[PDB]
C-alpha cells in the first residue's frame, strides 16, 4: 500500500528486502506531506535561490553553431553551487531527512559530484554524512574525495565488484538496511525503489521549468528538442518533466556508448540491455544470459551504471522520449569543442549530451532547429582524466 | 509435504530445527556436494541453499566471498540446479529451501524458474529482494509448482504485515534476528517473543530465526522463545573460508559445528 | 592630457615608458565612449547575465555566527562562471579590446584565476590570448594551467625574480610595450597605470550595487561594514564603490599577513610599505631602504603582490576605508571553518576576508553588527595547497 | 656644458656620436670601471650608464641579466654614485648620462637624487618609466641642479609630443629605433627621417638613436638619416656576459667592437 504509484508502466516498484519497506513508506509519506507544506516549500526555495544560486542561466552558443541553422542553448547547471545539478535534490532530500528526524546521511557517488553535493548540504544543515565511492573512482578522484572530507563527510572506498558506482550503490543500500532508524539514504539519481524516482524528479524539475520560461522569453516558442545525458536519470528527468505534456518538444536522452556498443564496454542499458530486477527496481539492465548483472564502462564515472531509472524506461517504451548513445571519443571531442569555442569546461557526463546535439547539427546543417542541452555540470573535476587521455594519445 | 512432516516430527520430539545455509558451488561443485552431505550427516534438519549472484544486496562480506569463490569455480545457476537434483536423489525427505535474488528468478520467466525448482525437488524459495508487496507473481508461480513461498517477518513488522506473512507464506516463516545484512559477527539481541506469538496467533508457517546465529546458545534461545528452529549461514561459511587449503579438516570442523548447533536445538 | 583624472590624491598616474602613452590614451578614450554607448552596455549586460550568471547570490551564514550578535552575509562571486569575480571585468575589457580593433590579449595571473577568466572570455569572443604566469605558480597550479590551455590560451612561464605574480606582471608589460598595435593588455586588477584602476572598478562595481540591493531587500538597511581581501584591489573596489558615499558603511580591506608582518614575509604594502613608483603607478610598495622593490609572500598566490591599487591607498589616507592584515594560518582556519560549517569551499584569497570578519565577531561576540564578506572566488583551485599544508602539519 | 661641447666638436668633424651603455657594477665594481675606461679609450664619445634596479620593465633579458650580475656582486645605488665620481675624476669632458628607473630617483627625494648627480658630475638623466606627462618634478629638479632631463621620442610620436620633447628636453633627444624593450637581436627598421626632421625643426636637443643598434651598419644608417649619433647597450653587454671567465679577452673584444662602431659614425 502506497500513497503514490510506484510504477511507470511495467517499470519501477519497491524490490528491497522487507526490512526496508517501512523506511520507504515513511519517506513517501514525508514527501507527500512536504510537497503540500508551504513552509517546507519556502525553505527549499530559499536555499535554492540564496545558497545554491538558482535560477541558472540559459546560455546561447553563437560560435559552435556557426554556418548551420541550429540554435543551441545550454542550461547552466554547471553554475549551481557545487558545480552540478545534484545540489538541487540534495537540498530537498536533506530537508526531508530533517523533517523525518534523521541525523545521518548515506550517499553513493561515482566521480564524486553527488558526494560533494551530499557533503555540502549535510554541512549546511547539520547532518552527519558518509559517502560510499568505488575504490577505482576514489583512486582517480582524490580531489573530490578531499573536498568531501574538507566539508566533514566520511568517504568509504568500496573495493568489491568493479569498484565503481554500482558497487558504491550496493554498499550504501547494505548500510541503510541496518541504519534506517537514524540515517536517511540520499540516493543520487532518479532510480532505485519507489519513492526515489518520483522524489528526485520533483526536486529536479525546476531545471525544465526555468528552461521553458527562459526559452519563451528569448525565442517566443518552445524548443524543438531538449537533450540530456542519462546515467541514472536525474538531470534528464529534471529537464524533461515540465515538457512531457508539450508533445511538440522532443525529449532526447544520451547514454554512454563507452568504447562502442559493439564492444560490450558501455553504459547503455535502456537501449542495449533488457528488463531485470536489481537495485530496488524493475528496470532495463546490462545482464548476462543467466541474469547476472554486468559491469558497465564509460570514460565518465558519473554515467558508469548498468541500469537506468524506470520513468525513462517508460517514456521510451511509449515513444514520448528517444534515447541514443555517444562514445568516449565523441564525448571528448564535444568537451574540447566547448572549451575552445565557448569558454565553458563541461563535465564529461554533460559532454555526452552536447556531443549528440553537435551531431544533430552537423548531420543536417540546413535543418532549422532550436535545441537546449542540459549542461548538468562543470568539468573542472575531469581535467586530469582528459589530460591523461590526451597524453596517452600523443595529442599533448 | 517435507516441511510439514519435519516440523511434526520435531514437535513430537520437542526439538527445534537447525538449518544451515551454504552457497551452492562454494568452493567448487564437488566440495560443495561433500559439504552438504556432511551438514546432513552431522544433524541438519533442513537446508537453505544460495545460488551465486553477482550483487547480493542482503549479504555481508562472508557470503559475498562465498559467491565470489563459486563464480571463480565457474558456477552457474544451471549447474546449481544439477546439484539440487543430485542432493534430492540422495536425501528424499530433507526439506530443501533456496535463497534467491529476484533477477535470477525473473530473468528467464518466473513461472519457468519455479517449474525447474519442482523438477529438481526443491521445497521452498525465499526471494530476498521481493517484499510481500511485490510478491504476487512469485507466490502464484510457487504455489502452481508445489513450492512454498517464504516470507520474512522483520523485527519492525506491524500487525498488517504479520497478517500478510501469515496468510501468504507456506513451509516456514523467516524471522529476522535484526536489521542489517547477513553476518556472523553481528548478533541480534532484540527480544522476538511478541512477533513469534503473533505469527502463531495468525496461523503462520513455523518460524525459523535467521541472521547472526553463530553459537549454540543462540539456537537454544530461539527455540526457548518459541521459534520452530534457527538458520545459520555465515558461521558455516567461515569454516569453509578458513579451510580452503585443507578440504578434510574443513569437513571435520563443519561436522563438529553442526553437531553442536543441532544439540542446542534439542529441548 | 587625459579625459579622466589619473590620480586618487597623490596616488596613481601613468608611469610607463613613453612608447605606451598612446595605447593608454586610446584605451581611456574607448572606455569613456563605451560607457556612454547603450549598445555596449547592453552587450556587456547580456554576457554578465546569460553567460557569466549575474546576479550572484547573497548568502546568509547561519552556522558560523551562532552564539553571537553578528549577522554575516557572503556575496557569492564564487558562483560566477569561471569561479571568481575576475570574469566580470574580463568580459568588459574583451569588449573594449574588440571595440578598439585588437585581435590579441595579454594577461598576467598568479594562482591562475585571472588567467582562466582571460582565457574563457577570449575563447567566447574570438581573441588570441597569451598568459604570463610565474614559474613557481605554474609548477603549483598545473590544473589551472591546463584549463587555460584547454580553452586555447598560450601560457608562458616566467622564471625571473620570485617567479610569482609581480614577475608575470613585469613580463606582460614588457610584451605589451612591443605589441600594443595588435594586443590589448587585459590587466587583472585595479592597479597599474591609468586608466586601468578606473576601468577595473567600473567593470566590477556591480558587486557592490547588487549587494546593496540584496541587503536592503533582506535586512531593510545597509551593512555596518563590507569586507574584502586586497591583493591588487579589484574585488575590494568592486564591492566598495557603490557604498563610498554611504558614510555609515565601513569599508574594510584585508591584505595578506603571510607568515606575520614582523617576519617581512607578507603582502601588505598598503599598511606596511611606503609610496614608490613601479608597475606604472605611484602607490604603496614593499621596498628596500634603497628603493629596490621587495618580493612579497602569501599562502595565496592571488594576494602575492608587493603593491596595491591607488584608489585603496587614497581611501585609506583620508580614512574612508580601513585596511588590516590576516596571516596564512588565520586564512587557513577560515577556509576550514567555511567548508565544514556552511558547505562552501572558498578561495584562499577570499578566506583572508572571511578570517577578518570571524575575528570581528569573535573578539566582540555581543556587538550587534551586520557584515558582508565579498566571497571573491571558490577554493577548488586551492585544495592541493591546503592538502600539502595539512599533511606537513600532521593534521592529516 | 658637456653635451653642447661634444656635439659642436663632432659637427665640426662631420662625425656622429657613438654612445655605449653598460650597467654600473656589472660584473663587479672594479671590472666595471676597467670596462668603462676601455669603452672610452676605444672611442666612445659619451656614456650611458644604468643603475641596477630590481624590476627593469624597459629591458630585455640581456640587460636584466646585467642587473642580476651587479646585484650578485652587492652593487647598490650608493656604490654606483661612488663609481660615477671616480669616472668623472678621470675623464673631465666626456658626457655622462644615467638611465634610471623612477623609483630609484623618487625613493629618497627627487631633488636629493639630482643633487647627488650634480655632486658626482653627471650630465643628464633619463627616467625610463616617467613620460613627459609625469615629468614636471623630475625636469624641474634636473634643471635646478644643472642636469639635462632626457626625453624619448618614440616612433609613434604625434606632433604635440614632438613639440613637448623639443621644449622640455636638454642635452640630447632619445630617438627610439622601435617599440618593445632593449635587445640586440631585435633591430628596428622603420625609417625615422620624418621624426628626425621635426625634432630639428622644433629645435630639439640633438637626437641619439637607441634600441637594437648592434652593428656598425646601423650606426652609419642613423647618422646618414640625420641623427646626431647612436646608442648601443645590449650588444656591449653581451660581450661582458660572454667573457665573464676571461676578463682580459672581455676588454679586448669590447675595444674591437667599440672601435668598429665608432668608425662607422665618421662621415
Ligand atoms: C554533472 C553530472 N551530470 C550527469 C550525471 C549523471 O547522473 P544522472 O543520470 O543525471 O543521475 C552525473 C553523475 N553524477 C553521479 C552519479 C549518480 O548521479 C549518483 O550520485 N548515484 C548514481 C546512481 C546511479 C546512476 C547515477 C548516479 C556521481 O556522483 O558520480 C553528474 O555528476
Ligand atoms: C578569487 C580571487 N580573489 C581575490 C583575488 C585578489 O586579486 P584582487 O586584489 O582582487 O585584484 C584574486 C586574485 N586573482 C589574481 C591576481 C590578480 O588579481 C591578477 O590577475 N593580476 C594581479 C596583479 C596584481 C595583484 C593581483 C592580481 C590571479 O589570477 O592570481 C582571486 O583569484
Ligand atoms: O549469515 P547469517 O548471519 O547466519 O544469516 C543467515 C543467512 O545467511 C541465510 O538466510
Ligand atoms: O640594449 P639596446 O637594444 O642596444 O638599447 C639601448 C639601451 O640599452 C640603452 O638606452
Ligand atoms: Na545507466
Ligand atoms: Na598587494
Amino acid at each position: 500500500t502506497t500513497l503514490l504509484n510506484p510504477y511507470f508502466g511495467e517499470f519501477g516498484g519497491m524490490y528491497v528486502p522487507q526490512i526496508l519497506m517501512p523506511a520507504l513508506n515513511q519517506l513517501e509519506e514525508a514527501f507527500v506531506s512536504a510537497q503540500k507544506d508551504p513552509e517546507f516549500q519556502a525553505q527549499f526555495a530559499d536555499l535554492l535561490k540564496n545558497y545554491a544560486g538558482r535560477p541558472t542561466a540559459l546560455t546561447k552558443c553563437q560560435n559552435i553553431t556557426a554556418g548551420t541553422r541550429t540554435t543551441l542553448y545550454l542550461k547552466r547547471e554547471d553554475l549551481l553551487h557545487g558545480g552540478a545539478h545534484k545540489t538541487n535534490q540534495v537540498l530537498g532530500q536533506a530537508l526531508l531527512a530533517k523533517r523525518m528526524g534523521k541525523s545521518e546521511i548515506i550517499a553513493e557517488t561515482g566521480a564524486g559530484q553527488h558526494g560533494v553535493a551530499s557533503a555540502l548540504a549535510s554541512a549546511l544543515l547539520g547532518l552527519k554524512c558518509r559517502i560510499y565511492m568505488g575504490a577505482k573512482d576514489v583512486e582517480r578522484q582524490s580531489p573530490n574525495v578531499f573536498r568531501m572530507r574538507l566539508m566533514g563527510a566520511e568517504v568509504i572506498p568500496v573495493h568489491s565488484g568493479s569498484a565503481t558506482l554500482k558497487d558504491a550503490c550496493n554498499e550504501a543500500l547494505r548500510d541503510w538496511s541496518g541504519s534506517y532508524e537514524t540515517a536517511h539514504y540520499m540516493l543520487g539519481t532518479a532510480a532505485g525503489p519507489h519513492p526515489y524516482p518520483t522524489i528526485v524528479r520533483e526536486f529536479q524539475r525546476m531545471i525544465g521549468e526555468e528552461t521553458k520560461a527562459q526559452i519563451l522569453d528569448k525565442e517566443g516558442r518552445l524548443p524543438d528538442a531538449v537533450i540530456a545525458c542519462v546515467g541514472g536519470g536525474s538531470n534528464a528527468i529534471g529537464m524533461f518533466a515540465d515538457f512531457i505534456n508539450d508533445t511538440s518538444v522532443g525529449l532526447i536522452g544520451v547514454e554512454p556508448g563507452g568504447h562502442g556498443i559493439e564492444t560490450g564496454e558501455h553504459g547503455a542499458p535502456l537501449k542495449h540491455g533488457r528488463v531485470g530486477i536489481y537495485f530496488g527496481m524493475k528496470a532495463p539492465m546490462m545482464q548476462t544470459a543467466d541474469g547476472q548483472i554486468e559491469e558497465s564502462y564509460s570514460i565518465s564515472a558519473g554515467l558508469d551504471f548498468p541500469s537506468v531509472g524506470p520513468q525513462h524506461a517508460y517514456l521510451n517504451s511509449i515513444g514520448r522520449a528517444d534515447y541514443v548513445s555517444i562514445t568516449d571519443d565523441e564525448a571528448l571531442e564535444a568537451f574540447k569543442t566547448l572549451c575552445r569555442h565557448e569558454g565553458i569546461i563541461p563535465a564529461l557526463e554533460s559532454s555526452h549530451a552536447l556531443a549528440h546535439a553537435l551531431k544533430m547539427m552537423r548531420e543536417q546543417p540546413e535543418k532549422e532547429q532550436l535545441l537546449v542541452v542540459n549542461l548538468s555540470g562543470r568539468g573542472d573535476k575531469d581535467i586530469f582524466t582528459v589530460h591523461d587521455i590526451l597524453k596517452a594519445r600523443g595529442e599533448i | 509435504e517435507r516441511y510439514e512432516n519435519l516440523f511434526a516430527q520435531l514437535n513430537d520430539r520437542r526439538e527445534g530445527a537447525f538449518v544451515p545455509f551454504v552457497t551452492l558451488g562454494d568452493p567448487g561443485i564437488e566440495q560443495s556436494l561433500k559439504i552438504i552431505d556432511t551438514l546432513i550427516d552431522a544433524g541438519a534438519d533442513a537446508l537453505e541453499l544460495g545460488v551465486p549472484f553477482s550483487d547480493p544486496l542482503a549479504d555481508g562480506p562472508t557470503i559475498q566471498n562465498a559467491n565470489l569463490r563459486a563464480f571463480a569455480a565457474g558456477v552457474t545457476p544451471a549447474q546449481c540446479f544439477e546439484m539440487l537434483a543430485l542432493i534430492r536423489e540422495k536425501h528424499p525427505t530433507i526439506p530443501i529451501g533456496l535463497l534467491m535474488y529476484a533477477n535470477l528468478v525473473f530473468n528467464n520467466g518466473i513461472d519457468a524458474f519455479y517449474a525447474r525448482c519442482e523438477q529438481v525437488g526443491v521445497d521452498s524459495v525465499l526471494v530476498a529482494d521481493v517484499p510481500v508487496e511485490e510478491s504476487a507473481p512469485f507466490r502464484q508461480a510457487a504455489l502452481r509448482h508445489n513450492i512454498a513461498p517464504i516470507f520474512i517477518c522483520p523485527p519492525n513488522a506491524d500487525d498488517d504485515l504479520l497478517r500478510q506473512v501469515a496468510s501468504y507464506g507456506r513451509g516456514y516463516t523467516y524471522l529476522l534476528s535484526r536489521s542489517g545484512v547477513t553476518g556472523a559477527e553481528n548478533r541480534g539481541a532484540l527480544p522476538l517473543h511478541h512477533l513469534i506469538e503473533k505469527l502463531k496467533e495468525y496461523h503462520a508457517a513455523p518460524a525459523l530465526q535467521g541472521f547472526g546465529i553463530s553459537s549454540p546458545e543462540q539456537v537454544s534461545a530461539a527455540v526457548r522463545a518459541g521459534a520452530a528452529g534457527a538458520i545459520s549461514g555465515s558461521a558455516i561459511v567461515k569454516i569453509i573460508e578458513k579451510n580452503l587449503a585443507s578440504p578434510k579438516q574443513m569437513l571435520a570442523e563443519l561436522r563438529s559445528f553442526v553437531s553442536a548447533m543441532k544439540a542446542a536445538s534439542r529441548a
